DNA sequence: AATAATAGTTTTTAGTTTATTAG
DNA sequence: TAATAAACTAAAAACTATTATTAT
């Protein structure tokens, strides 16, 4: 119950349709505000996790992420939920090269 | 050697179909 | 060994095909139009690996590579696909014959050089090996005239030359079918136009020859023999993957996910299980695998078994045909010769543990000897060989009530063997194709061209017997001396 | 539907075991029907089962007849087998302290079965013979066994240390031959086609083929 | 810098779902 | 109607393509 501070957003395609629509649970489960990734109001943008930044803007349709997001893997998330617990975002984030 | 199909020598030329005989 | 088969039609031009033959009747043209879409069709249905090029002569235009005159080419050599039924079906009847000749050429004269030349030189391109070779022809010419008989001398060097090279020469009668009036002096250079038309349908062939299975009689002699499948089923063209309207198959990540992680199964975190009563007894796919292994690939013979004592109550998986070899062991075919020569104690069947993959169990099979039944006119009718079927196990049952219940009076047995005498039947064994196959064939060819459905049939799987009960005699309803009807 | 089967066993000290070459009526018995029991447990076959046995110290079944029923003792209730019991059986089922008779523990079966008719709708039933004959029982109870079995027709299977037909002893000769009058009457043919052995039971289905698959 | 193991697309095959006859 | 044609996913081997790896 820890993802109320992550304003997140998980993605439907790439992120598989089981553990997609798992994880939107389990972050409203956790009180966890979900939000798009198309303006402010985002603590952290998820998406998946082979795609990089230059995919982010494609897929998106943006040049661009809105700010005050934060990019990372569902994996540590995936992990901190089966700990229950919380884990730092680095070591995880998605790779952005621009 | 006759016999054989015009489309595939070496196999057999295979006559149609007939249907069911009535004696 | 494979190979393959060359196939090229020619066509003259000179008006005595774009007649209509002084006749309501489809032009020669026509009718080898007909004929070629059958042809496409029958490759396409059959293995479609060979290869079909397009090449017209005697025209007033030039686009073989060559440009040579007198010689159009339409198609390279290449696999009949739908665009090729289309565009040489666009030009048929009369507007496809104007607009055809339009665009290829009226009619012009024949030179015969410059075709065989250009034909030897076409076919030195092929990059594979070639099991077969065909030329097949439809013209009206009894004997080169026009041509000066310097130009039928060279052209009968260099049909001389191509026969011997392997390719042959095949012609049909144009202008009166039967008698003699085509190949007077053909027959020195060298219906049946029906079965060139749309006679054969659903064709395939194979050209392989099962595995080498070597016979473990027992630990001192193991032998070569030749394994065939020879009965299994035509399948269902594969659904082979596409788009909406990009056209365009799809890949798969196809892989069971967990709970726990955004990940999938790893192949530990995916392990076998069963519900057994109170137990999810544990394993693996690995045990599962390892449990089913009993013994070698191969035939573990048990040992005869006298054929005279045998059943026919029992079936199971059709027959293999086992055929003598001599692959890797030598002697083979020298004792395979023998236990094919006596009825009387050699065609006792063999039971025998049969593993026909490696890690599989030994499977109950017995032996019939096969007699090369060749047939009369060569055709190796049941050839020579073995029969083999597989033999039960004690799982092959479900028990049944006894039904021995009556033995009915003479009068209807003498009544109903009236009924059934006259009917008997020739079993013509071809005489049934698949009709469900057959239709999907159809729904293909409807989506091919334009049609909604181009043939609307059965394979004659319907029953005429609505029409045999007065040819066999409605007497099958007098001949009910049953007081009640069984179905009311 | 109801396989109302039980387990009447012969246990004992002496047959316990046995010369070699020839597997002892009780541990043979025991691998056999333990066979049988898991192939029906994987089949899942309806049915509960009840155990009882004789030649054992004491007894210890709901009713000992004033002492005929032969150190008749009772273990489970006609209940729906399990792994734990199973190999609870495999386990400590031991040699015995002496031998005692077994139509004591059949006639118990009937009873309880025929009591134990709720909840299942009791159906189509099959017992199995388990004895050697190399024990000292009597031949006079065979009226009251026949009576019961003429009035609720069991299938039944005969079970033995052997499958030569000459081994048998004195004893057995005449266990045989009261077994054998008991199953001509009940069964026939059938009767005889049913005589087999522990040893025959090791590699033998057509002892249990009272039941069948049907289409 | 000479042969001699294997290789590697193609083709059935068969214990898994999949809908439709099933305590 | 809580099994069953009929399909249906995976799946070795078969018939070739080769291919190297000890052959000067």
């Amino acid at each position: 119950e820890w993802l109320s501070s992550l304003r997140a957003h998980v993605v439907r395609t790439g992120i598989g349709r089981a553990r997609a629509e798992l994880f939107e649970k389990q972050i409203v489960q956790h009180g966890g505000q979900l939000c798009p990734a198309q303006g402010p109001g985002v603590t952290h943008i998820v998406v998946d996790e082979g795609m990089d930044y230059e995919r982010a803007l494609r897929l998106l349709r943006l040049p661009q992420l809105p700010p005050g997001a934060q990019l990372v893997k569902s994996a540590w998330l995936s992990l901190c939920l089966q700990e229950r617990r919380l884990v730092d975002v680095a070591g995880f984030s998605i790779f952005i090269p621009s | 050697c006759p016999g054989e199909s015009l489309i595939n020598p070496g196999f057999k030329s295979k006559k149609p179909a007939g249907g069911v005989d009535f004696d | 060994y494979s190979g393959r088969d060359s196939l090229i039609f020619l066509v003259d031009a000179s008006k005595a095909m774009f007649e209509s033959q002084s006749e309501d009747e489809l032009t020669p043209f026509d009718m080898s139009i007909q004929c070629i879409q059958s042809v496409y069709i029958s490759k396409i249905i059959s293995s479609d690996r060979d290869l079909l090029a397009v090449v017209f002569y005697g025209t007033e235009k030039d686009k073989n590579s060559v440009n040579f005159k007198n010689i159009y080419v339409l198609q390279e050599l290449d696999n009949p696909g739908a665009k090729r039924i289309l565009e040489l079906d666009q030009f048929k009847g009369q507007q496809g014959q104007k607009r055809f000749q339009d665009m290829m050429g009226h009619g012009s004269d024949y030179s015969l050089s410059e075709v065989l030349w250009v034909c030897a030189n076409l076919f030195s391109d092929v990059q594979f090996k070639m099991s077969h070779k065909r030329i097949m022809l439809f013209t009206n010419e009894d004997n080169p005239h026009g041509n000066d008989s310097a130009k039928a001398s060279r052209a009968r060097t260099k049909a001389g030359d191509l026969r011997d090279t392997g390719i042959f020469l095949d012609l049909m009668h144009l202008k009166k079918p039967g008698g003699f009036d085509i190949s007077l002096f053909y027959r020195d250079i060298i219906s049946k136009l029906e079965d060139l038309l749309r006679k054969v349908r659903a064709k395939e062939t194979r050209k392989r020859a099962l595995s080498r299975l070597k016979l473990k009689l027992n630990k001192d002699i193991v032998i070569s023999v030749g394994i065939y499948n020879l009965v299994q089923k035509a399948l269902k063209p594969p659904p082979i993957k596409l788009y909406r309207e990009t056209n365009e198959p799809v890949k798969t990540k196809t892989r069971t996910f967990n709970t726990s992680t955004g990940g999938l199964l790893l192949p530990s975190d995916t392990k076998r299980s069963q519900i057994y009563g109170s137990r999810q007894i544990i394993l693996e796919k690995e045990e599962t695998e390892e449990l089913k292994r009993f013994d070698d690939p191969g035939l573990m013979l048990m040992g005869f078994k006298p054929l005279v004592l045998l059943k026919k109550h029992h079936y199971l998986r059709p027959s293999l045909f086992v055929y003598p070899e001599e692959s890797l062991v030598i002697g083979s075919s020298t004792l395979f010769s023998a236990l094919l020569i006596k009825c009387l104690e050699k065609e006792v069947a063999a039971l025998c543990r049969y593993t026909p993959r490696r890690n599989i169990p030994p499977y109950f099979v017995a032996l019939v000897p096969q007699e090369e039944e060749l047939d009369d006119q060569k055709i190796q009718v049941t050839p020579p060989g073995f029969q083999l079927v597989f033999l039960p196990f004690a799982d092959d049952k479900r028990k049944m009530p006894f039904t021995e219940k009556i033995m009915a009076t003479p009068e209807q047995v003498g009544k109903m063997k009236a009924i059934v005498e006259k009917l008997r039947f020739t079993y013509r064994s071809d005489s049934f194709e698949n009709p469900v196959l057959q239709q999907h064939f159809r729904n293909l060819e409807a989506l091919a061209l334009d049609l909604m459905e181009p043939e609307q049939a059965v394979d004659l799987t319907l029953p005429k017997v609505e029409a045999m009960n007065k040819r066999l005699g409605s007497l099958v309803d007098e001949f009910k001396e049953l007081v009640y009807p069984p179905d009311y | 539907n109801k396989a109302a089967v039980v387990l009447c066993m012969d246990v004992g000290f002496t047959m316990s075991n046995s010369i070699p070459g020839i597997e002892s009526p009780f541990e043979q018995a025991k691998k056999v029907i333990t066979m049988f029991v898991q192939r029906q447990v994987f089949a899942e076959n309806k049915d509960e089962i009840a155990l009882v046995l004789f030649g054992t110290d004491g007894t210890d079944n709901p009713l000992s007849g004033g002492d005929q029923y032969q150190n008749i003792t009772v273990h489970r209730h006609l209940m729906l087998p399990d792994f734990d019991l199973l190999e609870d059986i495999e386990s400590k089922i031991q040699p015995g302290s002496q031998q005692a008779d077994f139509l004591d523990a059949l006639i118990v079966s009937m009873d309880v079965i025929q009591h134990e008719t709720i909840g299942k709708k009791f159906e189509k039933r099959h017992i199995e013979i388990f004895t050697d004959l190399s024990s000292r029982f009597s031949k006079s109870q065979l009226d009251i066994i026949i009576h019961s079995l003429k009035k609720c027709d069991i299938s039944l299977q005969f079970f033995l240390p052997f499958s030569p037909l000459k081994g048998i002893t004195e004893q057995q000769k005449e266990g045989l031959e009261i077994v054998k009058m008991v199953m001509i009457s009940l069964e026939g043919e059938d009767g005889l086609d049913e005589i087999y052995s522990f040893s025959e039971s090791l590699r033998k289905l057509c002892v249990f083929k009272k039941i069948e698959r049907h289409s």
